[PDB]
């Protein structure tokens, strides 16, 4: 799990 | 010497053969053994003392036929190594006997065939039996005349199918198989003599008095057009006629090579008697268009070029006189463009009767061989069921699965219906 | 609401092979949006000329399918063609190059970007699979041990492969190095048409999860990259042993794709999905929740006019195709 | 050369097989010992596609028989011709699957698959020119339907370049067996339909139906039968082992049959057949062999052909007859009952003919038929599957074996998905 965020 | 390669491909090819190859050994005087106890070199070798050697090349993707071949009475006439057997069959896909399964047992046909050539001094052309819509009789046969015309090219190259009938049919996939041969073999072949069982078996149910026609009976009727198709060179006689001859006078324009074939008398020995068979009720005989060997009434189209070739005692004054009568009925119609579209050949050997042969004992038959637009509705009707089977695009997946393009069905409609356009300008 | 599927067409310039070859440019272009070919209209939505770059048809065709992935829509992209046509360099091209980069390179940037450029409540998980199909088998090119997979159906029923390597990505670098991994094990074959023809459909699947913070809303998304496998005839082509194997599944696989085409565009009834694998897993993409484009790629010489003649058509009747898209919202 | 690899799988396999078998050898002159003491060239001329050899002249049939319980293994043993199977070939385990299909495909199947395929593999390359497989199962059963449906798949994706020709039994629509023929036979059709090539479906009502009403057999039995299914069998494949005036391969009859790769399920049928104190009366002859032959009765599975529009059709003639006749015959059968059969297919009928009859028999065929009218037998299958699967009946056998409800949903949908594609060509 490797979330991506702006 | 004046010799010719035969070659039968497929079930249709090796029975008509091994009809043709029995008719041609009784002809000679040939036991079948191959010992007779001049005039066959055209179709037989001659080895140091006896044996003789047909120049043929029977193959077959199916091992059965040739099997039967192999150990019928016919065992010793031919070299084992021309009878040519594969591992399975063709299964009725013209993939399979032209792109998978053909080529394997391509390089061998080409290989016996070159073999014979070397042999032959005046080679002549090539007679190769075959079967439209059949999976080998379709694509292996295409293979084999493209390899043909690749090699040696100027040698003729003459054809015998079995058309696939209007209605009586045997596979499904017939039209699919057909089309794409016609659109393959169409640039190679030179002149393609079709027949269909359907009219074969309507001559043997109104002129032989048999109601259970097989297929033993068609391959002998085809046999004995082939002999006299091609007797002219074995025998003498007065105006004898070789293939180029064929060729140059049957074929009018180069896509137009398509003739249907005639022959007569066909009657049984109970009405051998009670018949003069005349040389001009022969030939009267021959126009009818019952006796048609292809199911296309000639009343709808008009005749290009047609040749008669004469066998027995035949005089020219009777070929003149029969000549003239046809020309001038009316419902006969002949080409503006071709004021003489008659050609005649007379030969001196009577044709002979098999043992047990539904045929009799006749003093002077014909062979009818015409060029008629009458044609182009078998091609209709043949593009119609192809157009129906491929507008829901079934059994597509068969052919395309063993090395086929979808296209390539849509080229061998387009290549049809040019040479119906064709046709249909040729005629007016 | 109701969508058509969005056919471009792309005309590449003459190869070394045909241009030494008596061959001549049959294709004469009218308009911005028609290709005519021995007099014969062929409308498509646009239709590029053999000097397109790759950023013109980038911009032309894959960038509103970005926005539509990050938006929460689906997307398809895949390229049909003949051998030696152009589907290869339209998706992928060169890698790494900037000016000759492909589809799938410049999508995974845009992303990339329009992700960073979003509102800062939001939550993102990307994830990356890449498989090919080969002699009606699925394999997997991140892990060679997939020797071949299955396609599943779901609750909703739409088709998925099962077991496929799903590999989470954060930056586009790691989105490009599984693509090169997965490109160094896709089948490639050398015939007389191309030199490195493919001999596999390759698949790209990003799907973009999509969380709110605030709103707790979540939403999904689901594209799909394709590269075909052109048609191939044995008398161009020469295959003889694997290759012509290759060759027959590529056929068979191709047909089936048309099959499905001709049946949506007919308004048929039963439109036979199940025919094979890749007509299996493109199934929502060609009938279902899915805005999907078909580049399709043809050659412009005189020496194949029947192909490229096909090829047009099939992109014709895909254009009448309607897809029915509606967002997802978990 | 052309050789063929027969399997049998679970008790109606076995003793399918068994019948199959002895007339096969009966054909072919084969004494149970597995000498020859036959009569004619022909027996031998093609004794390799369903026969090897040993030292002695001795013949051991290329037959693989399976199960998961040894009672019928020993059953066929034991009977008058169990001696000539190789005693090798018999891969058996010790716990059956108890009509669970989860157990015969996930569990106990598995654990004997492998020297199932190893048999297999051992025998297709001791053949010269393997032409494809057979194999005997009944769908509605444990062992049968699961462990033949995972040799199908393994096979397959073995050898994908051959024939695999399967004589399914189909649950009977009016009596049930067993309780859970709905699930076994779902769960059956949902790989048969990926993993064959042309599968033939019998039912036992209609062979009930054959013998009472045209055979007039007083007490049909599980023989009888059995010996109507072997009879086809040996029909369908008649041109690879003697010569004809034309010959079909199982590949051509598959080219000719199969308009779409899904639709490769066909009805069998055979002719003649009559009873004791009927022959003399009757009239051996091409004709009569059309009309049985095209009859609903003579049908060996539970779909009224009137129901539907034929595909496409397969009649492999037997013995001397002429072409010409059968060739009229099938013209006419098509002109006068033009309304059940499809527009878009012209000449749907095939004919094969080879020149070697039963013993005892002039004349003899095989009609195979592809016909719309087989999806009410899918459309019976699925509703039954719905309504047991709806309130979860029987589903913790098959849940406890390692299935999930989302395989049952998976193989529903394809039934249907099938069933569509079969309404559609009407
Ligand atoms: C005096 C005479 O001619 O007797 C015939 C006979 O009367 C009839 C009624 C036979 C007879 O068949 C039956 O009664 C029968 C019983 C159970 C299941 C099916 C049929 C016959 O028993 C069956 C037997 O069949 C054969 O011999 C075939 O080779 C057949 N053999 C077997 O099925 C077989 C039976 C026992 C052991 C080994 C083989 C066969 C058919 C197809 C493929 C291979 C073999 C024949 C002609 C007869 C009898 C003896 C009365 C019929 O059957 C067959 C298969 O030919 C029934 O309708 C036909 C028409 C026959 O004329
Ligand atoms: N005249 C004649 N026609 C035949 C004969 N056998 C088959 N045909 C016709 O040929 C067609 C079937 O093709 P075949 O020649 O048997 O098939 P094949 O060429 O052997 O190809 P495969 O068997 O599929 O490998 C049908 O139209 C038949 O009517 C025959 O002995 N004589
Ligand atoms: N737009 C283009 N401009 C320049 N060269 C191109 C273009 N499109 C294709 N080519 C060249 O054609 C060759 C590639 O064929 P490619 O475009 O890779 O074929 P493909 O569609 O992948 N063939 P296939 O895999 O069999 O369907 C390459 O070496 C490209 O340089
Ligand atoms: N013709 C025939 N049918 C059988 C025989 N044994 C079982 N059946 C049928 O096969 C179905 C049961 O499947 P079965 O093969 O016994 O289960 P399995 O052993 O797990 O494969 C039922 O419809 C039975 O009527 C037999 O010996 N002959
Ligand atoms: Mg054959
Ligand atoms: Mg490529």
């Amino acid at each position: 799990a490797k979330p991506i965020r702006p | 010497m004046r010799e010719c390669i035969s070659i039968h491909v497929g079930q249709a090819g090796v029975q008509i053969g091994n009809a043709c190859w029995e008719l041609y050994c009784l002809e000679h005087g040939i036991q079948p053994d191959g010992q007779m106890p001049d005039s066959f070199n055209t179709f037989f070798s001659e080895t140091g003392a006896g044996k003789h050697v047909p120049r043929a090349v029977f193959v077959d993707l199916e091992p059965t036929v040739i099997d039967e071949v192999r150990t019928g009475t016919y065992r010793q006439l031919f070299h084992p190594e021309q009878l040519i057997t594969g591992k399975e069959d063709a299964a009725n896909n013209y993939a399979r006997g032209h792109y998978t399964i053909g080529k394997e047992i391509i390089d061998l046909v080409l290989d016996r065939i070159r073999k014979l050539a070397d042999q032959c001094t005046g080679l002549q052309g090539f007679l190769v039996f075959h079967s439209f819509g059949g999976g080998t009789g379709s694509g292996f046969t295409s293979l084999l005349m493209e390899r043909l015309s690749v090699d040696y090219g100027k040698k003729s190259k003459l054809e015998f199918s079995i058309y696939p009938a209007p209605q009586v049919s045997t596979a499904v996939v017939e039209p699919y198989n057909s089309i794409l041969t016609t659109h393959t073999t169409l640039e190679h072949s030179d002149c393609a003599f079709m027949v269909d069982n359907e009219a074969i078996y309507d001559i043997c149910r109104r002129n032989l008095d048999i109601e259970r026609p097989t297929y033993t009976n068609l391959n002998r009727l085809i046999s004995q057009i082939v002999s006299s198709i091609t007797a002219s060179l074995r025998f003498d006689g007065a105006l004898n006629v070789d293939l180029t001859e064929f060729q140059t006078n049957l074929v009018p324009y180069p896509r137009i090579h398509f003739p249907l074939a005639t022959y007569a008398p066909v009657i049984s020995a109970e009405k051998a008697y009670h018949e003069q068979l005349s040389v001009a009720e022969i030939t009267n005989a021959c126009f009818e268009p019952a006796n048609q060997m292809v199911k296309c009434d000639p009343r709808h189209g008009k005749y290009m070029a047609c040749c008669l070739l004469y066998r027995g005692d035949v005089v020219p004054k009777d070929v003149n006189a029969a000549i003239a009568t046809i020309k001038t009925k009316r419902s006969i119609q002949f080409v503006d463009w071709c004021p003489t579209g008659f050609k005649v050949g007379i030969n001196y050997q009577p044709p002979t009767v098999v043992p047990g042969g539904d045929l009799a004992k006749v003093q002077r038959a014909v062979c009818m061989l015409s060029n008629t637009t009458a044609i182009a509705e078998a091609w209709a009707r043949l593009d119609h069921k192809f157009d129906l089977m491929y507008a829901k695009r079934a059994f597509v997946h068969w052919y395309v699965g063993e090395g086929m393009e979808e296209g390539e069905f849509s080229e061998a409609r387009e290549d049809m219906a040019a040479l119906e356009k064709d046709y249909e300008e040729v005629g007016v | 609401a109701e969508c058509n599927i969005k056919v471009m067409c792309r005309f590449r310039p003459l190869n070394e092979s045909e241009v030494n070859r008596g061959d001549k440019y049959i294709a004469k272009f009218q308009g911005e949006d028609t290709v005519v070919i021995a007099s014969k209209p062929y409308a498509f939505d646009r239709v590029f000329q053999s000097s397109t770059s790759q950023e013109q048809v980038y911009n032309d065709c894959a960038k509103k399918i970005v926005k539509d992935v990050l938006e929460g829509y689906n997307g398809t992209i895949f390229a049909y063609g003949q051998t030696s046509s152009g589907k290869t360099h339209t998706m992928e091209g060169k890698l790494h190059d900037p000016e000759g980069m492909g589809i799938i390179p410049r999508i995974v940037q845009d992303i990339f970007n329009y992700i960073y450029s979003m509102d800062e409540n939001l939550e993102f998980h990307i994830k990356v699979s890449y498989f090919e199909i080969y002699l009606d088998k699925i394999r997997d090119l991140l892990d060679v041990s997939k020797t071949n997979l299955s396609v599943h159906e779901d609750k909703n029923r739409v088709p998925y492969v099962k077991g496929c390597t799903e590999r989470f990505v954060c930056s586009p670098d790691e989105v490009m190095d599984t693509i090169d991994e997965g490109k160094s094990n896709r089948h490639v074959a050398v015939t007389n048409m191309n030199e490195h023809s493919s001999r596999s459909h390759s698949i790209f699947l990003i799907n973009v999860k999509q969380e709110n913070t605030q709103t707790e809303q979540k939403l999904s998304g689901k594209l799909y990259l394709v590269d075909l496998a052109g048609s191939e005839k044995v008398s161009k082509t020469g295959a003889e042993g694997a290759v012509l194997d290759e060759a027959k599944n590529i056929n068979k696989s191709l047909s089936a794709l048309g099959n499905v085409i001709s049946a949506l565009a007919e308004g048929s009834t039963y439109v036979p999905y199940r025919d094979s694998k890749m007509t299996r897993i493109l199934q929502d993409s060609l009938g279902g929740n899915c805005r999907t484009t078909i580049v399709i790629c043809c050659s412009p010489s005189s020496y194949n006019e029947s192909e490229t003649k096909s090829t047009l058509l099939f992109g014709q009747r895909a254009k009448t195709i309607k897809n029915t898209v509606c967002v997802n919202v978990e | 050369m052309r050789e063929i690899v027969h399997i049998q799988a679970g008790q109606c396999g076995n003793q399918i097989g068994a019948k199959f078998w002895e007339v096969i050898s009966d054909e072919h002159g084969i004494d149970p010992t597995g000498s020859y003491h036959g009569d004619s060239d022909l027996q031998l001329e093609r004794i390799n596609v369903y026969y090897n050899e040993a030292a002695g002249n001795k013949y051991v049939p290329r037959a693989i028989l399976v199960d998961l319980e040894p009672g019928t293994m020993d059953s066929v043993r034991s009977g008058p011709f169990g001696q000539i199977f190789r005693p090798d070939n018999f891969v058996f385990g010790q716990s059956g699957a108890g009509n669970n299909w989860a157990k015969g495909h996930y569990t106990e199947g598995a654990e004997l698959v492998d020297s199932v395929l190893d048999v297999v593999r051992k025998e297709s390359e001791s053949c010269d020119c393997l032409q494809g497989f057979q194999l005997t199962h009944s769908l509605g059963g444990g062992t049968g339907s699961g462990m033949g449906t995972l040799l199908i798949s393994k096979i397959r994706e073995e050898y994908p370049d051959r024939i695999m020709n399967t004589f399914s039994v189909v649950p009977s629509p009016k009596v049930s067996d067993t309780v859970v023929e709905p699930y076994n036979a779902t769960l059956s059709v949902h790989q048969l339909v990926e993993n064959t090539d042309e599968t033939y479906c019998i039912d036992n009502e209609a062979l009930y139906d054959i013998c009472f009403r045209t055979l007039k057999l007083t007490t049909p039995t599980y023989g009888d039968l059995n010996h109507l299914v072997s009879a086809t069998m040996s029909g369908v494949t008649t041109c690879l082992r003697f010569p004809g005036q034309l010959n079909a391969d199982l590949r051509k009859l598959a080219v000719n049959m199969v308009p779409f790769p899904r639709l490769h399920f066909f009805m069998p049928g055979f002719a003649p057949l009559t009873s004791r104190g009927s022959q003399q009366y009757r009239a051996l002859t091409v004709p009569e062999l059309t009309q049985q032959m095209f009859d609903a009765k003579n049908m060996m599975a539970a779909c009224d052909p009137r129901h539907g529009r034929y595909l496409t059709v397969a009649a492999v003639f037997r013995g001397r007859m002429s072409m010409k006749e059968v060739d009229e015959q099938m013209l006419n059968v098509q002109n006068k009952n033009s309304s059940y059969f499809v527009e878009w297919i012209p000449n749907n009928v095939k004919t094969a003919v080879c020149d070697i009859p039963p013993r005892g028999l002039k004349m003899s065929a095989t009609f195979i038929g592809n016909s719309t009218a087989i999806q009410e037998l899918f459309k019976r299958i699925s509703e039954q599957f719905t309504a047991m699967f709806r309130r979860k009946a029987f589903l913790h056998w098959y849940t406890g074996e390692g299935m999930d409800e989302m395989e049952f949903t998976e193989a529903e949908s394809n039934m249907n998905d099938l069933v569509s594609e079969y309404q559609q060509y009407q």
